[PDB]
């Protein structure tokens, strides 16, 4: 994952032009389970999957 | 220089140089220690992350 303000694609002949490059949606959320502990109320227990955006 | 080389005399596969070379004009090329600032100058600073990364 890269970071940048610019709207240039990482693919450019800059880059190294290789491997699919994508825009990305949303901020990154590390793999965890929600609510192990129960910590807060209310809260019911979410499936999370790599890649996975809902 | 015939003392110098005199001093290695082990002239045998090709030139096996001891010296240290600390020449080197202009090029894009081959650098000097800042080969690490001046790659992610080129693959950051302007080439990937625009202004504001």
């Amino acid at each position: 994952y890269r970071i940048g303000s610019y709207y240039i694609t990482e693919e450019d002949i800059n880059p190294g032009d290789s491997i699919s490059l994508g825009f990305g949606s949303w901020a990154k959320v590390t793999g965890v389970i929600m609510g192990t502990g129960v910590v807060n109320p209310d809260g019911s227990v979410p499936n999370a999957q790599r890649v996975e955006f809902q | 220089t015939f003392k110098i080389m005199s001093e290695k005399l082990k002239f045998t596969g090709d030139a096996m140089d001891v010296g240290g070379l600390m020449i080197k004009n202009v090029t894009p090329g081959t650098g000097d220690k800042d080969v690490v600032t001046k790659g992610q100058m080129e693959a950051f600073m302007k080439n990937w992350m625009e202004n504001k990364l």
